RNA sequence: AGCUCUUUCUCGAUUCUGUGGGUGGUGGUGCAUGGCCGUUCUUAGUUGGUGGAGCGAUUUGUCUGGUUAAUUCCGAUAACGAACGAGACUCUGGCAUGCUAACUAGUUACGCGACCCCCGAGCGGUCGGCGUCCCCCAACUUCUUAGAGGGACAAGUGGCGUUCAGCCACCCGAGAUUGAGCAAUAACAGGUCUGUGAUGCCCUUAGAUGUCGGGGCUGCACGCGCGCUACACUGACUGGCUCAGCGUGUGCCUACCCUACGCCGGCAGGCGCGGGUAACCCGUUGAACCCCAUUCGUGAUGGGGAUCGGGGAUUGCAAUUAUUCCCCAUGAACGAGGAAUUCCCAGUAAGUGCGGGUCAUAAGCUUGCGUUGAUUAAGUCCCUGCCCUUUGUACACACCGCCCG
C-alpha cells in the first residue's frame, strides 16, 4: 500500500482510531453540540466523530494538490430539504473543517500550500503511508 | 422653454456653430456630454430646439429616443438674426471634398 | 488604456450598433431611396457607406448632407471628429432591392394613385428588370371599415428552405 | 434646483428600459443588449442573431 | 450566444418558443518579425466581418 | 465524464479493446480474432461503442417525449 | 416506408439510364462517381440518392426489361 | 413643497396675460387598423401551362387498386410534362489509432531530479510503485479541440407482394426510421392599441388622464387550473465511496462582477486577500441521485414539514404586509385519492441535481443541460380529432346549423 492501495472505509476507519490513541489532536471544546452542516438533521451519532473527519480530510488532501474549507463544506454538504421547495446542495460547516485543518497542522500532517489551499506534508505523507500498510497487513477477508 | 437669456444663447450659439444637435430623450441627466456649459440636458436644449423647430428653422428626427436636430436654411437666417452675427455667417458646413 | 469591453459583449454590441444606424438612415434617407448600410472598421477611421440610390440628394449642395450625417453619426457614437466617415454609394439596380420597391409603393399610394395600377406597375417593372419572380402584399384598410389584403405576384418564387 | 423630483433609480425594473423603445417590461439584459423582447424579435437579424434550430 | 423568447410579442397562445443564436468564432496565429511584414500581413488580409487584434509580447 | 455506471462500461470496453489492439500489432491475428470471438459472442459491447445518447427536451414538457399537462376546461 | 423516392430523384434515374446505360453499372460506388461526370447535381446527399435509385434500377433492368 | 402665507430681497424681458395652436397619455375601441403571433397545420393539402371534355361558369390532370411519414411512389386512366407544401433543404449529435493542426487545450514519454513515502523487496546503497512539483533546445495528436473527410444508399443476401412500387428477416456495421429548424393555397371579427416615436378617430389635456409621499395590486365562508411536497424500511437518518455536462463572468448607456484561498462565528454569515475580457480564472465544474458501514423497526414515528412564537443575519435610503436565509421552538393535514382526466415508444416515461432568463434582493416558475434509467403497443380506426372517397341534407353566420302543435 500507497494510501491509494487501501479501501477508503477501512483506511479512514483505521487512521481515525490511530489518531484517537495518539491522544493529541485538539478540539473546539464544542463537538458535543455541533451539527456539522446546516443541512444536517441531527449531529453525529458518534460524538467521537471528530477523529473520523480528521482522518477523512487527511486522506482527502494527500490525494490532491491542495484543498480548502469551502471545498470540504460542500463535500460534507449534502442535500437540504427545502420543505415545500425542491432540495439543493448546502456545503457543510466551515468551523469544523477549519479547525480540522488547523489541528492537523499542529501534528504537521498538512501545511499551508502555495497559492492557497492546504497540502499534505511529507511528514503526513509518511504517516498515512505507514498506517495504510498496517491496514493492508491486517487481513485478507 | 422657459429658461435663461444666457442659456438660450448657449443653445442658439452652439447650434449656429455646429449646425447639428443631439440629445437623448431624458429629462433628468441634467447635463449632457459635449458642450453643455452645463445647465440642462434634453430640455432646456430639447425644449428650445422643439420651439425652434415648430416655427420651422429646424427639422427634428426622433429615432431611438435620441432626437437628432438638423438646422434649416430659413433657420440659419433666423439664428443669424438672434446672434446678430457677421453676414456670411458660416456654421457647420464650410467644406472641401474630393 | 482599456477601455475594454468582453469579446462576446463586443460583438453583440457591434450588432446593435448596426441596428441603430440602419434604423436612423432608414428614417432620414427615405426620399433618398436609402437601401441599406455597411459599416467597415479600420485603423484610424470608421467608414459608413450608405447604399442608397439617390446619392445626389445624399451629397447636398457644395458637399453638405453627407457632412451633416457624418457629424451626426460621429456625435452620437462618441466618434471624436474625424474618425468616423460617411460615403454615399449608388446601388446597382433598384429593381432587385425589395426595399427600393417598397418605398416606391409607399410613395405611389401617398401620391394618390390607385391600388391595382400601383402594384401591377411595380410588378411589371420588377419583372422587366429580369428578376426570378416577385410578390407584393397590401394589408390593412382602404376607404373602408373592414380590413382587406391583396397579393400581387408575378414570375416565380420559392417559399421554403435554405 | 427642485430638490423635489427624484427618488432612487439605481436598480430594479425602474432603473432600465429598451434602448429601442422605453418599455420597462420583458427586457433582454443578457450579453448587454438591453432590448425588450418584442423589439429584439424585430431587430435580431440586424444585430446578428439568426435562426438555425 | 443563445437567446430564448416567446414568439408572441404578447401571449395568449400555445406557449411557443424561439431560440436565436449568434456564433462567435476565434483564432490566433503567431508571427515573429518585423517592420513591413507586420503591418503588411495584418492589412491585407482585410475586409468582411472580421475583428483583428495584434499584440506585442509577453504580458 | 459520465457518472458511476457510465464509467464502469467505458473502462471495461477500453480494456478489452486495448488487449485486442495489442495483439493486432505485436502478437498474431488469429489470437486477436479468438478474443474478439469470445467477447463479441457473450459480449456486452466490449469492442463496439453503444450509440444510445440523450435526446433533447422540447418546449412543452420537461422531458423529450413527456408533454406537460392539460385540463381542457 | 418511410423512404419513398420522390420524382425529382426517380426522374433523374430514368433520365441518366436513358442516355447512360452502357456507362452505368451494377454497383452503387461507381455510378456515384459517374453522376459527377455526366450530371450537375447540387448537394451530395441528392447525388447519392440519385446514384442509389438508378442503381436499384440497373440491378432490375439487368434481370428483365423494366416498365418504362 | 417658498406649495401656500407673512417679511423683502433676488433673477431680468426668458416669461406672463389674451387669442388661435400644440403636446403626452400603461386613456377607449384588436368588434376601426399595419406588423408580429396562435389556430386549421407540419395536416397532406395547392396551382398553373398545353391538350382533351362542356354554349358557360368549369372539369380532367389531382384515380378504382396497391404502397407511403407525407397528392410518397407504381399502375391504370384522355392526358403530358412541371411547380408549390411534404420532401429534398439547413441545424444539432453519435462511427472515423484517417486528414490538416494546436504553450489561452491535453497526452506520452522523458530528461526527471526533488518532495520523497518507505508501500513491498532489500541491512542500506538500490529495484518495482500512485501523485504533486520542476519545467526543459523532448516527442505527440490518441483522448481534447474545430476545421476539412468519408460512412447509410434500407448497400448484399433470403422470403413476401401485381413478383412492381414496397414489406419483412439477416450481414457489415453508427442500420433503413437521432432529434430539431424551415412551412404552401386560403381562412379567423383567434390574441396583441399595455412592444411599437406603428397607428385612426375618439377622449383628455393646467383645477390633467403627463410626476413625487403613502397604500392597493399581496384584502378571506368558498370553487378551479398549472404545479410543488408527500404518504415511508426500494425508505427516513448518521459517518464514509464518488463522477459530470449545457452554460456564466468584471473593467458595462452611467452603477458595478465572477470569486478560489487565511481568519472569526454553531449557523446564517462576517472579515482580509489575490487572479480573471476567460480554452488562462472561479472549475481535472471532485454535483446530486446513487453506492456504502451504521441507526431506526414498521408507531403520521425518525414518514411529513404546515402553521405559529422568539431570536440571529443578508439586499436596499426605506422590508412594516414575512424579499430572502438561518437557529430554536410549536410538529397540521396527509397512512394512496371518487366522478373525471393529461401525456407518452427509446436515453423514452420516471427519479435526480446543475446552469441560464427574471434579478438590487428574492424560485415552489419557466427554460435547457448532464446523471441514474425502466415497464409497455409495435399496432389500429373503437372512442376522440382532422382530412380521403361515395352518399344524404329544408344546412351555408354552415349542427354550436335549420321542424310540429
Amino acid at each position: 500500500v500507497t494510501v491509494k492501495d487501501v479501501n477508503q472505509q477501512e483506511f479512514v476507519r483505521a487512521l481515525a482510531a490511530f489518531l484517537k490513541k495518539s491522544g493529541k489532536l485538539k478540539v473546539p471544546e464544542w463537538v458535543d453540540t455541533v451539527k456539522l452542516a446546516k443541512h444536517k438533521e441531527l449531529a453525529p451519532y458518534d460524538e467521537n466523530w471528530f477523529y473520523t473527519r480528521a482522518a477523512s480530510t487527511a486522506r482527502h488532501l494527500y490525494l490532491r494538490g491542495g484543498a480548502g474549507v469551502g471545498s470540504m463544506t460542500k463535500i460534507y454538504g449534502g442535500r437540504q430539504r427545502n420543505g415545500v421547495m425542491p432540495s439543493h446542495f448546502s456545503r457543510g460547516s466551515k468551523s469544523v473543517a477549519r479547525r480540522v485543518l488547523q489541528a492537523l497542522e499542529g501534528l504537521k500532517m498538512v501545511e499551508k500550500d502555495q497559492d492557497w489551499g492546504r497540502k499534505l506534508t511529507p511528514q503526513g505523507q509518511r504517516d498515512l503511508d505507514r498506517i495504510a500498510g498496517q491496514v493492508a497487513a491486517a487481513k485478507k477477508k | 422653454m422657459l429658461m435663461p437669456k444666457k442659456n438660450r444663447i448657449a443653445i442658439y450659439e452652439l447650434l449656429f456653430k455646429e449646425g447639428v444637435m443631439v440629445a437623448k430623450k431624458d429629462v433628468h441627466m441634467p447635463k449632457h456630454p459635449e458642450l453643455a456649459d452645463k445647465n440642462v440636458p434634453n430640455l432646456h436644449v430639447m425644449k428650445a430646439m422643439q420651439s425652434l423647430k415648430s416655427r420651422g428653422y429646424v427639422k427634428e428626427q426622433f429615432a431611438w429616443r435620441h432626437f437628432y436636430w438638423y438646422l434649416t436654411n430659413e433657420g440659419i437666417q433666423y439664428l443669424r438674426d438672434y446672434l446678430h452675427l457677421p453676414p456670411e455667417i458660416v456654421p457647420a458646413t464650410l467644406r472641401r471634398s474630393r | 488604456m482599456a477601455v475594454q469591453i468582453s469579446k462576446k459583449r463586443k460583438f453583440v454590441a457591434d450588432g446593435i450598433f448596426k441596428a441603430e444606424l440602419n434604423e436612423f438612415l432608414t428614417r432620414e434617407l427615405a426620399e433618398d431611396g436609402y437601401s441599406g448600410v455597411e459599416v467597415r472598421v479600420t485603423p484610424t477611421r470608421t467608414e459608413i457607406i450608405i447604399l442608397a440610390t439617390r446619392t445626389q440628394n445624399v451629397l447636398g449642395e457644395k458637399g453638405r448632407r453627407i457632412r451633416e450625417l457624418t457629424a451626426v453619426v460621429q456625435k452620437r457614437f462618441g466618434f471624436p471628429e474625424g474618425s468616423v466617415e460617411l460615403y454615399a454609394e449608388k446601388v446597382a439596380t433598384r429593381g432587385l432591392c425589395a426595399i427600393a420597391q417598397a418605398e416606391s409603393l409607399r410613395y405611389k399610394l401617398l401620391g394618390g394613385l390607385a391600388v391595382r395600377r400601383a402594384c401591377y406597375g411595380v410588378l411589371r417593372f420588377i419583372m422587366e428588370s429580369g428578376a426570378k419572380g416577385c410578390e407584393v402584399v397590401v394589408s390593412g384598410k382602404l376607404r373602408g371599415q373592414r380590413a382587406k389584403s391583396m397579393k400581387f405576384v408575378d414570375g416565380l418564387m420559392i417559399h421554403s428552405g435554405d | 434646483q427642485q430638490l423635489y423630483w427624484s427618488h432612487p433609480r439605481k436598480f430594479g425594473q425602474g432603473s432600465r428600459s429598451c434602448r429601442v423603445c422605453s418599455n420597462r417590461h420583458g427586457l433582454i439584459r443578457k450579453y448587454g443588449l438591453n432590448m425588450c423582447r418584442q423589439c429584439f424579435r424585430q431587430y435580431a437579424k440586424d444585430i446578428g442573431f439568426i435562426k438555425l434550430d | 450566444l443563445r437567446i430564448t423568447t416567446r414568439k408572441t410579442p404578447c401571449g395568449e397562445g400555445s406557449k411557443t418558443w424561439d431560440r436565436f443564436q449568434m456564433r462567435i468564432h476565434k483564432r490566433l496565429i503567431d508571427l515573429h518579425s518585423p517592420s513591413e511584414i507586420v503591418k503588411q500581413i495584418t492589412s491585407i488580409s482585410i475586409e468582411p466581418g472580421v475583428e483583428v487584434e495584434v499584440t506585442i509580447a509577453d504580458a | 465524464g459520465g457518472g458511476h455506471v457510465a464509467q464502469i462500461y467505458a473502462i471495461r470496453q477500453s480494456i478489452s479493446k486495448a488487449l485486442v489492439a495489442y495483439y493486432q500489432k505485436y502478437v498474431d491475428e488469429a489470437s486477436k480474432k479468438e478474443i474478439k470471438d469470445i467477447l463479441i459472442q457473450y459480449d456486452r459491447t466490449l469492442l463496439v461503442a453503444d450509440p444510445r445518447r440523450c435526446e433533447s427536451k422540447k418546449f412543452g414538457g420537461p422531458g423529450a417525449r413527456a408533454r406537460y399537462q392539460k385540463s381542457y376546461r | 416506408m418511410g423512404r419513398v423516392r420522390t420524382k425529382t430523384v426517380k426522374k433523374a434515374a430514368r433520365v441518366i439510364i436513358e442516355k447512360y446505360y452502357t456507362r452505368l453499372g451494377n454497383d452503387f460506388h461507381t455510378n456515384k462517381r459517374v453522376c459527377e461526370e455526366i450530371a450537375i447535381i447540387p448537394s451530395k446527399k441528392l447525388r447519392n440518392k440519385i446514384a442509389g435509385y438508378v442503381t436499384h434500377l440497373m440491378k432490375r433492368i439487368q434481370r428483365g426489361p423494366v416498365r418504362g
